[PDB]
């Protein structure tokens, strides 16, 4: 479970490679769970990013890193466009 | 060099066209009056799609520093290396 700055987050890029090869690196192989929040800002972004391009770069390999994000429901932008009363399916 | 020299006669066969020289001439008229009313092939040239270009650029700038580490690392291997440090 990673947790960091949302909306006011500023790094130098030698943490940056970390998220790119450290966290990655130790996702993939265990079948891990990455849990974060879901928001498009800041760190989330930051881990959203760098598992979506080991997606792309796998060559069609098996298997993807999931990842299930929590936030709450009060502080989403469109989501009058979600409520669906039947099954959305 | 004869790998090198393999290239070129594959391009001149591929540019001429599939008539034997008793009936090149059928394309000839064609391609004459073709220029006269009015481009590579796309196997060897074409303009690709700017959003699938931008997908392949990413790829391979992505392999391209999984190549660095490793040549860094088998370049640290050298025993002047060792050496100086």
């Amino acid at each position: 479970s990673v947790t960091g700055g949302a909306k006011n987050f500023n790094m130098k890029p030698r943490l940056k490679s970390i998220f790119r090869r450290g966290l990655v690196k130790v996702a993939q192989t265990t079948g891990a769970w990455i849990i974060t929040g879901g928001s498009h800002t800041g760190v989330m972004k930051q881990v959203g990013e760098a598992v979506r391009d080991f997606s792309l770069s796998s060559s069609y390999k098996e298997g993807e890193l999931i990842t299930i994000g929590v936030a709450t429901w009060g502080t989403v932008h469109r989501r009058e466009g979600l409520i669906h009363p039947t099954g959305s399916f | 060099i004869w790998k090198f020299q393999r290239h070129d006669l594959i391009e001149e066969y591929h540019g001429r066209p599939a008539a034997p020289p008793p009936f090149i001439l059928l394309s000839h008229l064609q391609l004459f009056i073709k220029r006269v009313v009015l481009k590579r092939h796309k196997q060897l040239k074409n303009k690709l799609e700017k959003n699938e270009e931008a997908a392949l650029l990413s790829w391979e700038i992505y392999l391209k520093e999984n190549y660095l580490q490793n040549r860094q690392f088998q370049q640290k291997q050298r025993p002047e290396q060792k050496i100086e440090d």
